């Protein structure tokens, strides 16, 4: 009954930014997770609520795949019960998560001499994000008691900042691609 | 105007508690990153705590489990609560607004927090009189030594402010007994030693002590 | 945990020179470093952010550059209102680490110190203690050592030092040292010497006094 | 890594009583917790899985309860084979499974006192360039006791090691030994040596001291 | 269900050793295998895991250094250590995993093998007699013993009067010293009137160095 494109959600030509993470629905296939096992230069591979070795002997109604790109030292924030900039204002995982998180380095593909300014993350926001929520707004952020009136200046800042990836950076500041698999009550081989 | 004003400093024994307040004008504490940092006497800067505009709080390792950071939107104020204090925590504290990669741009005035075994008392003043061994090239140096006082500050002047030339007041030093000491010196031409007036004034506000002591050569 | 190091901890220069201060990291920081200035008795001020950008209001004579593990801050034309301490700061994922601190001072020709000695006063002697105090006046630079010799024998502990800052007029320093004892220890010795070593002196200069005078 | 804790560290209960041991997690792990039992010098055995389900082939007197960040293991009727060490394990975060420090379930008797003895280094050892002072505590219960070494009435640390035997099956008492190792020159540089013992079965701490040359 | 371990031993630092685990009583290829180690001060810790589909998983302090493999034909599990450090000494167990619904658990464990790594030198123990005295005599009973120091490796068996006496003979577990050597002691209580009358010889033995010491312990009149 066909095999869902686990390859295309793992070797896409370009990934999305963390504040605009890309969601793909996977259903009605014979999920052969051998692709995950065969390629293991994985910086992080952690499954919550299910064992990694049992993925082929269990089924769900549908599977969700979320793809984005972050920096290395923020990879630890993609986990339930974790707090931080990315966890609060960019991407939040519920405390009762039942999926897997995969993250691997992409220095060759995403870094560039002089900086890559196509990857953006949200810096200023007023409240924590609800689990599985995305905010793609670009409205000016008010930091004082005077209305911004849609201009940039003191106490009025643009909410997004670019990572600016370049090869001469440290290990922790290099780009890492992250794919999150969410399962809820697709079958294995 | 945009400004930050701090308050809540004083003397606390090693083990008490304190609550420092930072009131802002022109900056909403509920929509910015707020930070508390501190500086020990002649020891550089150090970060203490940070609070986001979502409720998330982060603390330094050396101060974990002892301090708490809170925010009051009604009064628009940032509070730092200190418990289980130690003698190494005496310093000047600052509250600032952080913008992440754009740095901390606005800073407060800074409040002093001093912790010790207390024992507040006044100073002991001694005269340092010129002599033959203190004469060199027509100029002789005299002064007043201040010992065993607590706490800072203290004001030492000469001749009710009539002398402003050649006066050196050195920074205070901690003693093994937890008390302060310093000295104030002045150089005067030798030929005027037997005629000029030498009266040094020491004022300690916390003890409300005022001393006017005459210094004369020893024979 | 990543630490930052300022290489020129102390540095002296004259008005109009060119000065460069370096801050070095351990692993990697990217282009997120902040350069702050602090005058004594006042709150710090922000000079540079993102290692290359100038904060609004900062004079254009400040310029910063760097990426990765080493960063530099350069002042091209010094002014009398530019003598203070400077710090480098970085975030690194919910932490905040500052540098040790680089102090900038004014330079002056070498001036020999003036040495004075003061014995314990009679009132102090009858109060239960005895402090002998040595005074160094109007010298440059700061490097100078003072040694206490009781009965022509070097004494180690019970000594403290206090030094003033740059003079506003002559840009000179001054130092005071104190040796504290009780009645018996002070009286059980006769010769007291304050040996002074400093660059401005061709040979060390020492002054002394006896208990019987 | 999820940090797992347990309480109390040591528990003593008689045969027939009900016993409860608490395990706490640093995060909400739901019902993902297992309880293991280990006898001395034996491989661990699984008691409880899913924080409430009892493994087939395990006596029904064991039970488990709790959820979130607090869980509890309960034994209705203690029996001699239940003298063991119990561990709590989390199965939420994979594959990095994390265990707990463990708790030891002992047996209870009447309070008994630590017979204290001291032993100065032998001359044969002193001829070898090393000296070892021995402090012996015999037939004490419970295990919680303090042994302190003093040289010329001065506190000492970093030069003493303690070894305690397992609970006996006849008198149900323990035994403890403390060895203080020093050099011959350091041994001959002092006159007074003392070993201080503090136990809940003693009204006052007992300090036994000796001087060089006495015996 | 039977699991048996083999390969435990002593290796100098920087070595490389293979431990094998054999299984019987169940189908080997339909279950997952794990390797778990236990120390005396840090409790239980998981070090390796292998599944049905040829996937190998390791923690941080093990990545690169250790390897795991399985042969279904012989029902064998192999784990190989390279670049061993002195902090890896522990007792190792091979366990079988299982799952009920979504919950994972290790349902059967092996006997376990001991692994100690250090700069080893088979060295003979030193025995010292701890004699009794009036200070060591209380209630008509005096305590006397033999101390064993500086031996490697385990064990050092001690018996009193060639096994003819067991009344109150207390032995203590060995302790590791900062010099990489062990130490223990044996004590026994004797009647006050028996001081200097009954013959007491502690027969200390040592297997790897084949050292037998028969020292007499006697009281002091002081």
């Amino acid at each position: 009954t066909n095999l869902c494109p686990f390859d295309e959600v793992f070797n896409a030509t370009r990934f999305a930014s963390v504040y605009a993470w890309n969601r793909k629905r996977i259903s009605n296939c014979v999920a052969d997770y051998s692709v995950l096992y065969n390629f293991a230069p994985f910086f992080a591979f952690k499954c919550y609520g299910v064992s990694p070795t049992k993925l082929n002997d269990l089924c769900f109604t549908n599977v969700y795949a979320d793809s984005f790109v972050i920096r290395g030292n923020e990879v630890s924030q993609i986990a339930p019960g974790q707090t931080g900039n990315i966890a609060d204002y960019n991407y939040k995982l519920p405390d009762d998560f039942t999926g897997c998180v995969i993250a691997w380095n992409s220095n060759k593909l995403d870094s560039k001499v002089g900086g890559n300014y196509n990857y953006l993350y949200r810096l200023f926001r007023k409240s924590n994000l609800k689990p599985f929520e995305r905010d793609i707004s670009t409205e000016i952020y008010q930091a004082g008691n005077k209305p911004c009136n849609g201009v940039a200046g003191f106490n009025c800042y643009f909410p997004l900042r670019s990572y600016g990836f370049r090869p001469t950076y440290g290990v922790g500041h290099q780009p890492y691609r992250v794919v999150v698999l969410s399962f809820e009550l697709v079958c294995g081989p | 105007e945009v400004q930050l004003v701090e308050s809540g400093g004083g003397l606390i024994q090693p083990g008490g508690s304190l609550r420092l307040s930072c009131a802002a004008s022109g900056i909403i504490v509920s929509s910015n990153y707020m930070t508390w940092v501190r500086q020990a006497p002649g020891k550089g800067l150090e970060w203490v705590s940070v609070i986001y505009s979502g409720g998330s709080t982060f603390y330094a390792d050396s101060v974990k489990g002892r301090f708490t950071i809170s925010r009051d939107n009604s009064k628009n104020t940032l509070y730092l609560q200190m418990s289980s204090l130690r003698a190494e925590d005496t310093a000047v504290y600052y509250c600032a607004r952080d913008l992440g990669p754009y740095g901390m741009d606005v800073w407060g005035q800074g409040t002093t927090v001093t912790v010790s075994s207390a024992s507040t008392k006044g100073p002991s003043v001694f005269p340092l009189a010129p002599s033959s061994k203190s004469t060199s090239g027509g100029t002789a140096a005299l002064g007043c030594l201040v010992k065993d006082y607590f706490p800072e500050p203290v004001t030492v002047s000469w001749n009710s402010g009539a002398l402003t030339s050649g006066v050196h007041t050195f920074p205070a030093v901690l003693q093994s007994s937890g008390l302060y000491s310093l000295s104030s010196v002045v150089t005067v031409p030798s030929s005027s030693l037997g005629t000029q007036t030498y009266i040094c004034n020491v004022n300690h506000k916390p003890s409300n002590t005022k001393v006017d002591k005459r210094v004369e050569p020893k024979s | 945990d990543i630490q930052l190091t300022q290489s020129p901890s102390f540095l002296s220069a004259s008005v109009g020179d060119r000065v460069t201060i370096t801050c070095r990291a351990s692993q990697g920081i990217s282009s997120d470093l902040a350069w702050y200035q602090q005058k004594p008795g006042k709150a710090p001020n922000l000079l540079i952010y993102a290692a290359s950008t100038l904060q609004s209001g900062v004079p254009s004579r400040f310029s910063g550059s760097g990426s990765g593990t080493e960063f530099t801050l350069t002042i091209s034309s010094l002014q009398p209102e530019d003598f203070a301490t400077y710090y480098c700061q970085q975030l690194n994922s919910d932490l905040y680490t500052f540098g040790q601190g680089t102090k900038l001072e004014i330079k002056r020709t070498v001036a020999a110190p003036s040495v004075f000695i003061f014995p314990p006063s009679d009132e102090q002697l009858k109060s239960g203690t005895a402090s002998v105090v040595c005074l160094l006046n109007n010298f440059y630079p700061r490097e100078a050592k003072v040694q206490w010799k009781v009965d022509n024998a070097l004494q180690s502990g019970n000594s403290q030092e206090s030094v003033t800052e740059q003079d506003s007029k002559d840009s000179t320093y001054s130092l005071s040292s104190t040796l504290t004892l009780s009645k018996a220890d002070y009286e059980k010795h006769k010769v007291y010497a304050c040996e002074v070593t400093h660059q401005g002196l061709s040979s060390p200069v020492t002054k002394s006094f006896n208990r019987g005078e």
